[PDB]
């Protein structure tokens, strides 16, 4: 990109949507390339999100007061390229660069699916999919989440 | 003349001409025992041979100093041994042979 | 295989090196005890230079070997010049260290390492 | 255990030892090997303090950074011991004078201050109670030192049934007044070596079995008190009435007692460290009695 | 372009020779060095009497850290983490979590006054002027532990310096 | 980091204007002072070829004689935009290197005059916001100004690969690093030629056939600092 | 164009064809020659040629570089000789500066260049102290910048940061003691890199 | 005058390194996981060699984590897991080595969003 | 600033200079503390057009070294003769 | 907020505060718990929510560049009001 900006108007503002306990959204920061909705019909085989309205009023979510509750819910936190959707226990309580990534197992399951636990200053912080194309993929369930 | 050279320890030469002579000759004939082909010995003797030429044609000491711009004329002296000194060693060193060995393959190689 | 030695061309010659470091550090001990005035005897401080080459005995390479001696040599004339003081000459003691457990029961009451 | 008394590290300076000591007399000889050796190790030192805290400087180095903790108190005075102890683990009394002085006699120091420090910290709910008397303690010493001993030692067992009380002979050492009080100048005498006993009272703190337990710590030969002297005069190269009365007690053997050995300590023979204590006053052993 | 500093050739005439000759008998040059520092006995000193006058500083000083707040008094501090990113000397510690009213706020915000080197990197990458270095210097204390800050420390010297510290940051915030 | 706060040039002004006169204040002490000269003429005598070959710089080859100024020869920012004299001595010892510095002294003050004459306009970190940060202002209203702001805080910026020796003619002489980059934010190796670590190396060589009190003369003419020399 | 660092054609062409004079006229040594974008001229050697070919650079009428700036080294563990030796030439006649680099691993002795340049001497020091390279025929080769007894050569990238022991004044022994190094606070690695490329003209082939 | 050694390149005795961070340690040299939250692959192009996790524990004064793991922080990189291995060996660490793991190629097409009679058809762009 | 005149012609005489002309203290002849505020500029790159990034983009224009010889006619020097420096005319001898 | 636990701490903003069987509040004995008394949680809350007569508003926290960045705040929901994200003010719309 280029390194300042010429855009002197005002921005736009976009209302929130509760969709569960374990993702948060500030749908603000949704850039609308739509991966979660690909995501949720294709992967989770769900069809409830959607975008709403038309042009730059075009809003990524349920429509209707919907919550999100998949087994493979929390997957949107990673492929959501920006902030709008976030890990809700994670909220606020590190940054990416002071964490140690630590290369696991995941042992909620028989899948064994391939982890990173990130650690920081002796404590777990929380755990990532660690990609793995015979088990898991770039995955992992809500559970080992 | 010239009281003082500039340099500490650099003492003035009474007799330049006759002193650098003496020193471009004498590099020439070391360079002989080099052989034909090497670089050192073509590019070594294409310089002094340019050096000698200028100062068997240039009485003047000041004037010498700058047709061969290479400071006081006693710097181009020192200049001159540096170089009968150093063709002395080229002699046993034989720079002029082919690659002793070369790297392995990635000692070359930044970033990793 | 073929590489530049260091000082000795093999082991043979190596080992004439280590036995002249040994000899040169088994007669500096009582200067050493003397003129730095260590509470450590004599006996205990060739003890500590036995201690020393023996924990290298097993080394085969020549060049290993060379630059052990040349450390080995560094460490001599660290001492016998009294750059070293008397804190480190008694470094190689390790008195105010607590004894470590071996054992893996001891191991195993005081923590995770192994 | 409370979680913050778990131990944590390697057993170093910045680890955990799981230890909160209460030690006074820790402003003393045998309370500077004490402290280091608690705060080697990572342990949470309290050190009540009578003297100016310029007098406690020496200590400050002794542990990471809070773990050596000072305060004022006064022998007399219960609250102030209540204040040093309420928080830790262990109370180690090293209070002690070898002479009387117009405001403390060998009764202050020796029966009172430690039955005060015992019942204040059986009363806070102290585990563990280490006590410093003597091996020579006896009513019918001719010392009036080694008679308060005995009247506090009895003292201290009454209050703090499982108090940890250790009877040590002359500690000879850096800053000793036993081979320094020589070498400033019928008996047989035991010394021991003065990092030997801080390494018996710093196990006795982990030893489960100490508790309740009174130990002898003798050294591992046994002299005539002449023998000595001459020894200390060779190595060199070269008071009160009580004082002389304590030097000329002869060394009680006591069998029936444990002693450094059940601890795990090795006793340290004098004839390595008298160079290491008279250097600075600047050879055939002296023969031992077998 | 050069200079020679010292090249010159005494004058060898009878004139000159008896001008160095008097120099060094009568040492006159010595008696000109002695001129020089009795000028400067009446000449007024330049001590100013520490601490009733002070020395002088800019509005840019760096000094004693301190946590900010907004004018109604919340805490300017988002637990963003650039100022420990930044920090030369890694002489901050924070730790954060959602609070109770749902607010990104730090639950653990140390500095280490003797790992820190006062180099200001910290209140240049704040991005909403939350840990500034003030104007204070008198702050040596009698042990190591007191100069280990935690956040309730810097959330006083911010309540403490706040008049100074707005004043100052007024001063110079058309330079940043 | 900032531009210079309004009123600052002013008093650098009223500072240099004072400034030779303590100089002069300062040769009136020393510069005839037959002790002085006592202590420094002859002491530590460094030959032309010697001081390049023991890798001096700065005063320690100009005292002998030696022609070179990094501000002259190899000129970094815009030293070949301002005027001054680069001191050489004649005798190699340390009176001429004492004579060498002071003399720098006043032509610093030369420059510093022309500096602030000749101070232009403008910004003063490069108008770029992938290496300078950019203005607090800026920061808090566009977004590419606080995302260049949050990285350049964080992760820095990248360096393309690649390893330069850059040198400056320090006070102390040629001061130096041999920085290496492996195309990341972070230097993969910084060495640093600090002046000072050749001049003691050669304090052996030069306080050869004098006394024990030349020493703390030699030391001093060489104008060591030991953060540089150890690093 | 004001930000940009504007480019030497003149200086780069001028080095390139000197890095080709050295090249031609010491072959036996010289395995690379190369000039930066921003025009300072390396020539990779073997390591044989450290006396031959500073001792060209130092004495030849078109070389001339009498002043040696800086001798270091640089540890890339992934190489097999993982140290780099690199000089720093100046030539005052010629204005002109010269980068000459050559490799060894941990047993592999050096020249010390001291023959050379003098000022080579506490150089070849420090790199001894700081990275192990033996530099042989050295007139008094031992540690210069690290304590007394020091183990390691600190400046190794698997040498850790703080090291492995730390100092303090014990009591009981009154002097100072060394002991496995404990940190308080222990330091807190940061992963900085972005995962997308920067530089593309520095790709590296798959 | 080059010399034979046949013997393993083994320079455990001249590192300076204590006994125990030799023998006890388990380095793993393998290629870092992409970061799931990012789709960059910059940061899986090196091999890393780390060393096994130790404990770390709250400081009492200020409860900062502690260590006594001199190479905790330790890590390096190599172009290849062989120059890895390679160093690993001659340090006389014990090591595990974890292939790479590069994503399959994948079979795309955009035209597959509007299938006529398959399950790839998408409900909504 | 304060000196009696004796005092003054003491001390000038002494040091053989005019000491009050350049006094070594300040007075008031330095800068006010309180400043009006600045306005400062802005650099080259602050356009609205014509300005895209790619044209002034000093790090991507870096390139990698470039190889005169791997090992995978007239003599020449680094760089001409450096020129002999001029004496000052300001002042060549001190 | 200050409140004090069953011991006599002061509980901080943060919660802190040692429990009973605590060993480390013998550091505070003869000493104090440096405690800030301004909790911003509850100071924030005092702060009267502001009506504003649009759908989006903006907020830099006050003082233009010596506030926060700016941000835009929808306010279409009707059962709650919209907050600063960095400064903690609440908006609500007539
Ligand atoms: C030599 C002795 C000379 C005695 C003359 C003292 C005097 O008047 O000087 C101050 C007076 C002011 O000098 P200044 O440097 O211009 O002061 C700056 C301001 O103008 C000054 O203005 P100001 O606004 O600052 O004035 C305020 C100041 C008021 O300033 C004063 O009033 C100074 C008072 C000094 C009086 C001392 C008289 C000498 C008594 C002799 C005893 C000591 C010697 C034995 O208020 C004070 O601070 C007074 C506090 C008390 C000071 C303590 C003095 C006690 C000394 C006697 C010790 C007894 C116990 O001097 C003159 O006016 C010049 C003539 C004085 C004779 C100078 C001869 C110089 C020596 C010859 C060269 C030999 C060098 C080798
Ligand atoms: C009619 C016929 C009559 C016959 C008699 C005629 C005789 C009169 C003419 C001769 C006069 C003789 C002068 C006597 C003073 C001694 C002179 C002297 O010795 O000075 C020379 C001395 C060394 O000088 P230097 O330059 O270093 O080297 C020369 C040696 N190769 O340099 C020195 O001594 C330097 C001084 C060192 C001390 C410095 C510290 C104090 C200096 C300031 C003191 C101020 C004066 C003190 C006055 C005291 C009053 C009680
Ligand atoms: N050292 C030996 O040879 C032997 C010692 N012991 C016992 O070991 C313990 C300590 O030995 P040692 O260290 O030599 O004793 P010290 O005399 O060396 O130090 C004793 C400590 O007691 C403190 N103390 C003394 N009187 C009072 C008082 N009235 N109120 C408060 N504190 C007081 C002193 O504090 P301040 O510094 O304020 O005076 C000092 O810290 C004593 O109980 C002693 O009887 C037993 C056998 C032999
Ligand atoms: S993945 Fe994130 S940015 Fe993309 S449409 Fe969904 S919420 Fe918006
Ligand atoms: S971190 Fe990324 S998603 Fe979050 S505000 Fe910045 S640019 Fe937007
Ligand atoms: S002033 Fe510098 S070292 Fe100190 S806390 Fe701020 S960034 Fe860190
Ligand atoms: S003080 Fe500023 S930079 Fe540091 S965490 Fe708080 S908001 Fe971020
Ligand atoms: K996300
Ligand atoms: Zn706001």
């Amino acid at each position: 990109g280029s390194d300042r900006s010429r855009f002197l108007e005002g921005k736009r503002a976009v209302e929130d949507k509760n969709i569960g306990p374990l993702v948060k959204t500030i749908m603000t920061r949704c850039i609308q390339c739509t991966r979660c909705i690909r995501f949720a019909s294709e992967i989770a085989g769900v069809d409830d999100l959607g975008t709403t309205g038309r042009g730059n009023d075009m809003q990524v979510g349920t429509y209707i007061e919907k919550m999100f509750m998949s087994e493979l819910s929390g997957n949107i936190i990673d492929i959501c390229p920006v902030g709008a959707l976030t890990s809700k226990p994670y909220a606020f309580t590190a940054r990416p660069w002071e964490t140690r990534k630590t290369e696991s197992i995941d042992v909620m399951d028989a899948v064994g699916s391939n982890i990173v636990v990130s650690t920081r200053t002796g404590e777990v912080m929380r755990i990532l999919p660690r990609m793995h194309e015979d088990i898991n993929e770039e995955w992992i369930s809500d559970k080992t989440r | 003349l010239k009281k003082t050279t500039g340099l500490v320890g650099l003492a003035v030469c009474e007799t330049p001409h006759e002193r650098l002579k003496i020193l471009y000759t004498k590099i020439l004939d070391v360079l002989g025992h080099i052989p034909k082909n090497a670089a050192y010995r073509k590019y070594t003797e294409q310089i002094t041979n340019e050096k000698l030429s200028m100062v068997k044609a240039e009485p003047d000491v000041k004037k010498l100093e700058e047709r061969l711009q290479g400071g006081q004329i006693e710097e181009v002296i020192l200049q001159a041994e540096n170089e009968l000194s150093l063709a002395r060693k080229m002699i046993q060193w034989k720079p002029w042979e082919p690659l002793v060995e070369e790297p392995p393959a990635s000692q070359w190689k930044w970033p990793i | 295989t073929s590489v530049k030695p260091i000082f000795s061309r093999d082991m043979n010659e190596a080992k004439r090196r280590v036995r002249e470091l040994y000899r040169a550090w088994y007669r500096e001990v009582p200067n050493t005890v003397h003129l730095f005035q260590l509470d450590i005897s004599v006996k205990q401080g060739r003890d500590k230079v036995r201690e020393m080459f023996k924990k290298n005995a097993h080394i085969t390479d020549p060049r290993v070997v060379d630059l052990l001696v040349i450390k080995g040599k560094m460490e001599l004339e660290e001492t016998i010049k009294v750059w070293k003081q008397r804190t480190h000459v008694m470094r190689f003691f390790h008195e105010t260290e607590a004894p470590r457990p071996k054992d893996f029961l001891s191991k195993f009451y005081v923590g995770h390492d192994p | 255990l409370h979680h913050a008394v778990i131990p944590h590290g390697k057993g170093g300076r910045s680890s955990v030892s799981g230890i909160v000591a209460t030690v006074f007399g820790a402003t003393g000889f045998l309370g500077r090997y004490v402290v280091n050796h608690l705060g080697r190790m990572g342990s949470q030192v309290i050190v009540p303090h009578r003297c100016e805290p310029y007098d406690t400087m020496h200590l400050r180095p002794m542990g990471d950074l809070g773990q050596i903790i000072f305060m004022d108190w006064n022998g007399r005075d219960k609250d102030s011991i209540r204040r040093a102890v309420e928080h830790s683990s262990v109370v180690i009394n090293l209070v002690g004078r070898e002479w009387e002085t117009q405001n403390f006699d060998f009764e202050d120091v020796f029966v009172k201050i430690p039955q005060a420090i015992a019942q204040v910290s059986k009363e806070a709910g102290v585990e563990k109670f280490i006590h410093i008397s003597h091996l020579n303690a006896d009513i019918k010493s001719s010392s009036k030192y080694l008679r308060s001993k005995a009247v506090g030692e009895k003292e201290v067992r009454e209050t703090f049934p499982e108090a940890t009380i250790i009877k040590p002979a002359e500690i000879f050492g850096r800053e000793d007044r036993f081979l320094n009080y020589f070498a400033n100048i019928k008996t047989v005498k035991q010394p021991v070596y003065i990092v030997d006993v801080t390494k018996g009272i710093i196990n006795a703190i982990k030893d489960p079995d100490a508790r309740g337990k009174t130990f002898a710590f003798v050294g591992p030969s046994r002299y005539l008190l002449f023998d000595l002297v001459q020894y200390v005069f060779a190595v060199a190269h070269r008071t009160t009435r009580d004082k002389v009365e304590r030097i000329h007690t002869t060394d009680k053997i006591l069998p029936h007692l444990p002693g450094l050995e059940d601890l795990g300590v090795e006793a340290t023979p004098l004839e390595l460290k008298a160079i290491e204590v008279l250097r600075r006053h600047r050879v055939q052993p002296a023969k031992t009695i077998p | 372009t050069y200079k020679y500093v010292n090249l010159r050739e005494p004058s060898m005439d009878m004139k000159s020779v008896t001008d160095r000759a008097a120099q060094t008998l009568l040492w006159t040059e010595l008696i000109r060095g002695l001129g020089m520092t009795l000028s400067y006995l009446f000449r007024e000193p330049a001590t100013i009497n520490y601490p009733f006058e002070k020395g002088p500083l800019s509005p840019r000083f760096r000094g004693e850290h301190a946590l900010r707040r907004y004018p109604s008094g919340e805490e300017r501090c988002i637990a963003c983490k650039l100022c420990e990113a930044v920090c030369p000397a890694q002489a901050i510690t924070i730790e954060a979590e959602p609070r109770a009213d749902g607010s990104r706020r730090t639950t653990r915000y140390d500095i280490d006054m003797t790992k820190c080197i006062y180099c200001g990197f910290c209140q240049e990458a704040c991005p909403v002027d939350a840990i500034v270095e003030g104007p204070n210097f008198e702050f040596s204390t009698e042990t190591h532990e007191e100069l280990l800050y935690n956040k309730e420390k810097l959330l006083n010297n911010g309540d403490k310096w706040e008049a100074e510290i707005a004043a100052n940051i007024q001063a110079d915030y058309l330079y940043r | 980091h900032q531009d210079l706060p309004l009123g600052l040039m002013d008093d650098i002004y009223e500072f240099s204007k004072n400034f030779s006169l303590r100089i002069d204040e300062l040769e009136e002490m020393l510069t005839n002072n037959r002790i002085w000269r006592n202590r420094t003429v002859d002491i530590g005598i460094v030959t032309a070829e010697d001081a390049l070959n023991y890798g001096f710089s700065g005063v320690m080859l100009r005292g002998s004689g030696i022609q070179w100024d990094l501000r002259k020869t190899q000129p970094y920012d815009v030293y070949d935009q301002v005027e001054f004299d680069v001191p050489i001595g004649s005798r190699g010892d340390c009176y001429d290197r004492y004579l060498c510095r002071v003399e720098e002294m006043r032509q610093s003050i030369r420059i510093i005059s022309q500096c602030l004459n000749k101070m232009p306009p403008g910004e003063i970190k490069v108008d770029d916001a992938k290496v300078s940060p950019p203005k607090r202002a800026e920061m808090k209203t566009s977004m590419e100004s606080l995302i260049h702001h949050f990285k350049l805080y964080t992760e820095g910026y990248q360096v393309p690969p690649g390893a330069t020796y850059t040198a400056i003619e320090a006070p102390k002489g040629e001061f130096g690093v041999y920085l290496v980059s492996d195309g990341s934010s972070r230097p993969y190796r910084c060495k640093i030629k600090a002046p000072g670590f050749a001049h003691l190396a050669g304090l052996d060589k030069m306080s050869k056939g004098h006394m024990l009190a030349d020493v703390v003369a030699i030391i001093g003419t060489q104008d060591i600092v030991f953060g540089e020399v150890d690093r | 164009r004001p930000t940009v660092r504007p480019r030497n054609d003149v200086a780069h062409k001028q080095l390139s064809a000197f890095g080709e004079y050295v090249a031609e006229i010491l072959p036996k040594y010289v395995q690379q020659v190369q000039v930066s974008c921003f025009n300072e001229l390396e020539i990779c050697i073997h390591p044989d040629g450290v006396i031959p070919v500073l001792t060209f650079l130092r004495d030849h009428s078109n070389a001339q570089f009498k002043s040696l700036a800086d001798l270091t080294a640089v540890d890339i563990p992934t190489r097999q000789n993982r140290f780099e030796i690199v000089y720093n030439l100046l030539s005052l006649r010629f204005n002109s500066r010269i980068r000459v680099k050559t490799y060894t691993d941990e047993l592999t002795p050096i020249e010390s260049s001291v023959p050379v340049y003098k000022a080579a001497n506490w150089y070849e020091r420090e790199i001894w102290d700081m990275f192990g390279v033996f530099f042989a025929n050295h007139p008094d080769l031992r540690r210069i910048l690290t304590d007394y007894g020091f183990e390691g050569h600190p400046f190794r990238k698997d040498f850790p940061l703080s090291g492995y022991v730390e100092l303090r004044y014990d009591d009981e022994v009154k002097r100072v003691v060394a002991e496995p190094v404990e940190l308080a606070q222990e330091f807190r690695k940061f992963d900085l890199n972005s995962p997308w490329e920067a530089f593309p003209a520095y790709r590296q082939p798959p | 005058q080059l010399i034979t050694v046949d013997e393993k390149l083994d320079i455990t005795t001249i590192t300076g390194v204590p006994e125990e961070h030799i023998k006890t340690r388990k380095a793993r040299i393998f290629v870092p996981a992409r970061n799931n939250m990012q789709s960059g692959v910059n940061n899986t192009k090196k091999w890393k060699m780390e060393f096994d996790t130790r404990e770390r524990w709250e400081n009492p004064l200020m409860g900062w984590a502690s260590t006594a793991d001199p190479l905790s922080n330790l890590v390096l990189t190599f172009s290849t897991k062989e120059d890895a291995v390679a160093f690993a060996e001659k340090n006389g660490w014990s090591y595990d080595v974890e292939e790479r793991k590069v994503p399959k190629p994948k079979s795309k097409s955009y035209g597959a969003n509007f299938s006529w009679n398959k399950r790839t058809r998408v409900s909504t762009k | 600033a304060s000196a009696t005149r004796f005092i003054q012609w003491l001390r000038n005489w002494a040091s053989g200079r005019d000491l009050q002309a350049k006094l070594q203290l300040r007075y008031q002849e330095i800068s006010k503390r309180t400043q009006p505020p600045p306005k400062l500029p802005v650099g080259p790159s602050h356009k609205l057009s014509n300005n895209y990034y790619c044209t002034r983009d000093g790090r991507r224009e870096a390139m990698p070294p470039s190889i005169v010889m791997s090992s995978q006619k007239k003599a020449v020097s680094p760089a001409p003769p450096i020129k002999r420096w001029e004496l000052s005319q300001d002042e060549p001898y001190l | 907020g200050v409140r004090t636990s069953p011991t006599g701490e002061k509980v901080t903003h943060t919660g802190q505060v040692y429990d009973d069987g605590d060993y480390r509040k013998v550091r505070f004995v003869g000493r104090q718990k440096e405690v800030n008394e301004n909790f911003a949680i509850d100071l924030i809350a005092e702060q009267p929510v502001s009506q504003v007569g649009s759908r989006v508003i903006s907020c830099d926290g006050g003082g233009g560049a010596l506030g926060h960045p700016r941000v835009y705040i929808n306010l279409d929901k009707e059962t709650k009001t919209g907050t600063c994200g960095y400064c903690g003010l609440q908006f609500r719309q007539q």
